[PDB]
RNA sequence: AAUUGAAGAGUUUGAUCAUGGCUCAGAUUGAACGCUGGCGGCAGGCCUAACACAUGCAAGUCGAACGGUAACAGGAAGAAGCUUGCUUCUUUGCUGACGAGUGGCGGACGGGUGAGUAAUGUCUGGGAAACUGCCUGAUGGAGGGGGAUAACUACUGGAAACGGUAGCUAAUACCGCAUAACGUCGCAAGACCAAAGAGGGGGACCUUCGGGCCUCUUGCCAUCGGAUGUGCCCAGAUGGGAUUAGCUAGUAGGUGGGGUAACGGCUCACCUAGGCGACGAUCCCUAGCUGGUCUGAGAGGAUGACCAGCCACACUGGAACUGAGACACGGUCCAGACUCCUACGGGAGGCAGCAGUGGGGAAUAUUGCACAAUGGGCGCAAGCCUGAUGCAGCCAUGCCGCGUGUAUGAAGAAGGCCUUCGGGUUGUAAAGUACUUUCAGCGGGGAGGAAGGGAGUAAAGUUAAUACCUUUGCUCAUUGACGUUACCCGCAGAAGAAGCACCGGCUAACUCCGUGCCAGCAGCCGCGGUAAUACGGAGGGUGCAAGCGUUAAUCGGAAUUACUGGGCGUAAAGCGCACGCAGGCGGUUUGUUAAGUCAGAUGUGAAAUCCCCGGGCUCAACCUGGGAACUGCAUCUGAUACUGGCAA
């Protein structure tokens, strides 16, 4: 029900930094990036169509953290909401709240984040919330309990917040460790080099 | 079985002799004045009428006959008496 | 008023009766053609006056035998 | 006898029960005349918990129907207003 | 706001293009099987043998209808050990109550199953010739008598089941008599038709001093309405077969008699000789139908498990009786097959209610708890009953959610596998180090489903009455099966928690070793006869994940039945050619109609489900509010271009 392995494997079979160990030091440095996802890891792929599209999803699942049947349940209801399918699922996979905890510095990962959602550390409007997979409405404020406020693990998470890029439909506070989801992220406001329409057309065949 | 459908086993037999009974006081009234018709006796079938008309209008009111049934009765029979007299 | 039919007599010799074809067009529900389709229906008339292949108007009323639910109001168009 | 009567239509240890008009006889959740309001005894705290037609209520009793012990209960908590 | 909706590929050939079949990639399931398996929420769970059933429950209730006392607990009276003050025993239905019985109501609901039924069914829309317990409104009546019969007692038959005979008693049981309509018959005149009391309380009066009498509540009867439910009719629609073309004598219609609640060949007598049928009758095979479900871009195709509406069935075949309602699942009668008891004379039974067995099968669950809620029956109510229902148990059967940690960590450790022996890879993976405690485990706290019901008051209404009863407030104890509940807090420690398939192409993911046309693999193409990316193992990787594969089944792809949306010179496909009936289509102008067509309105198209916008469960699944939708049918109002009818 989630992933538990090697995380740069996952990093490295995909030839782009995942985020997936973002943590003390800069970038990578220890991977072998781009080198070897396996033992045949320095031959060139010649990927297929199939391949390119699969290896976004993957891309994107392997980002979020989310398995299978969730994230084609999420291009369900990106489907059916109305507007922009590839738009809509990236707007469904950003208000999750172990996302948006990781978004505010709270966590150093997406999967330390998700253990603080998952170990009763985040209230969402004054009401713990255990659910790594709540969908954070606008004009909510998600904050830290008072249990697991102070300890070290978030205070070094936002000493790396600082670091990345401060996105923009946030109120980052880290004096109080309180954050307010304004707005649904515009498709422009995030990572730039996924392409959902692979994934759309993944889903539809 | 073992219940009180014992009970309206004996009660339904118990009513099924009373019914019959009446029943058949009524249709054997009704066949005096259907059988006084058979001969063209116009009085005759007349006082016959009237001797059925209390019976089959009390037996309707019983519960027995469902009241419908005993008009066609007095109207069927009133027709063969003016197709008579 | 009250819902009335009209058909032609497809056959007439029946001692106080008639019978009656009805024309109905109806579009077919896969192929949308519009095909005609009758209704042949047992039809009272007291004193039977009309007679085969004419056109008659017709009602319903309560049953009068086995089928014949319906009976004649109007005899128009007899012509021979 | 045509009853105002509940019919539970929730899940398992949440119901909601839906007050409809129905012939005595049928089943609770089965043939109904028509459903005439809702109870749910939870809800939450919020704005309503129960609301319930009062015109088609006095129609139906008016008819002849007879009303169970909470839709009486019901019709006595949402006095008029309340 | 409520349709944002459509993918291909492999294989005919030396190669090609086309045709064309086969096959694969998707979604789904009441699933089964194999390997594996942590938790929870919500659902689902005999698809086969409508096979046979042990055992326990599944329908009872009312003494405020009645005679009554079998118990239980009191009361009165008597007698006794007598502690002259408490026990023991006895007569009394005197009382709260109540076994058995009569009687009223319910056992036609609820619950099960899908055998039969291809149209006496179902769906949609009309209709007329109807009945309707309980419930409601209105108008009125509710007077006066009689004979019985259970229970009971006494005999008595029978192994039992079950009876018989003779007496006794009651009623809201039964029967007359009176009364009689805006009721039935009748054109009228007229004729005729019913009933039942019980309970609470009480000032005065009368008491045969039991109670009359007054009042209230409730019940009875009659008629007309209403609501609900049911019966009947019509039209359209709802499988396959023409290698099934004729079927039908109560058959088709009429008249009259009978019958039903009601029309009707429903039935009978007579008369006519019809009726149905290629727009598919009749026969045969199959089948419960629908809202819906699955698939689909859609049109369609398949299906109709759960949930809900309708029908049918209740061991098998038939029949009626009681009743408002049945031709009756836990009723009666007969017959039959099976099983059982027997004293051999005869008797008894019916899980397709809920659990459960045996069998059958690839396959499907506990002989649980409670009536606390919702609903039902009975009752004035209290309450009693409820295997409906609420819940719990078992099962990864499905859907949904969460977990198996997190960060750091190069000596790129050891070991495995490969190696062009340089190294590469497993791999930040592990170990180390630093943190976190979800869920499981342990200990505390603790909502909500609980509204009612009972006991006292106070006021109002009624009344002769400050009683009784009804209604409304107030107060007082209370009412939870689930349930060591949901949820909250604290504890200890990463501590209890990852498999399954695949890696030649389709199709994401590669090498070594073993085997050598073998062993074996395979959905198709096809691999294997010595260096096999296809077999078996290993390392590595890929996809999914408490699941994963295989199998079965459906739709898709399949434009390979083509209505949307195909073809026919040579690929399959133009009758050998004509004439022509039914059928289909029909030049051109004007007028009328308005059937098709179009527009609007109204009624209906059940609820749930799908869709949209919201709301509640920490989220989700789930539940839910409002809308849209249900593409239809009927009626009314219009328009008249096109098609049809009619006239020229």
């Amino acid at each position: 029900a989630r992933y538990l392995g090697p995380k740069l494997k996952l990093s490295r079979r995909e030839g782009t930094d995942l985020f997936l160990k973002s943590g003390v030091r800069a970038i990578d440095t220890k991977c072998k990036i781009e080198q070897a996802p396996g033992q045949h890891g320095a031959r060139k792929p010649r990927l297929s169509d199939y391949g390119v599209q699969l290896r976004e999803k993957q891309k994107v699942r392997r980002i979020y953290g989310v398995l299978e049947r969730q994230f084609r349940n999420y291009y369900k209801e990106a489907a059916r909401l109305k507007g922009n399918t590839g738009e809509n699922l990236l707007a469904l996979l950003e208000g999750r709240l172990d996302n948006v905890v990781y978004r505010m510095g709270f966590g150093a990962t997406r999967a330390e984040a998700r253990q603080l959602v998952s170990h009763k550390a985040i209230m969402v409007n004054g009401r713990v919330v255990n659910i790594a997979s709540y969908q954070v409405s606008p004009n909510d404020v998600v904050s830290i309990r008072e249990k697991a406020k102070k300890q070290s693990r978030v205070k070094a998470a936002l000493e790396l917040a600082e670091q990345r890029e401060k996105p923009t439909w946030l109120e980052v506070d880290a004096g109080k460790m309180e954050g307010t989801f304004k707005r649904k992220p515009e498709r422009s406001d995030l990572s730039a080099d996924i392409n959902e329409h692979l994934i759309v057309e993944l889903y539809s065949k | 079985n073992i219940k009180s459908a014992k009970k309206r086993a004996i009660q339904s037999e118990k009513a099924r002799k009373h019914n019959a009974s009446r029943r058949s006081m009524m249709r054997t009234f009704i066949k005096k004045v259907y059988a006084a018709i058979e001969a063209g006796d116009k009085a005759a079938a007349q006082k016959a009428f009237n001797e059925m008309q209390p019976i089959v209008d009390r037996q309707a009111a019983k519960g027995l006959i469902h009241k419908n049934k005993a008009a066609r009765h007095k109207a069927n029979l009133t027709a063969q008496i003016n197709k008579l007299a | 008023k009250i819902r009335t039919l009209q058909g032609r007599v497809v056959s007439d010799k029946m001692e106080k009766s008639i019978v009656v074809a009805i024309e109905r067009f109806v579009k077919h529900p896969i192929y949308g053609k519009f095909i005609k389709r009758t209704t042949k229906l047992h039809v009272h008339d007291e004193n039977n006056e009309c007679g085969i292949g004419d056109v008659v108007e017709i009602r319903e009323c309560r049953p009068l035998s086995k089928t014949k639910s319906w009976t004649l109001v109007r005899v128009v168009e007899k012509a021979v | 006898m045509v009853t105002i009567r509940l019919a539970r239509h929730g899940a398992k240890k949440r119901p909601f029960y839906q007050v409809v008009v129905a012939d005595s006889r049928n089943a609770r959740n089965g043939r109904f005349i028509e459903r005439v309001g809702f109870f749910n005894p939870i809800a939450s705290e919020k704005e309503e918990g129960t609301r319930l037609d009062l015109d088609r209520i006095a129609h139906w009793v008016g008819q002849g129907a007879t009303i169970s012990d909470r839709v009486a209960a019901l019709i006595k908590e949402v006095n008029k207003a309340a």
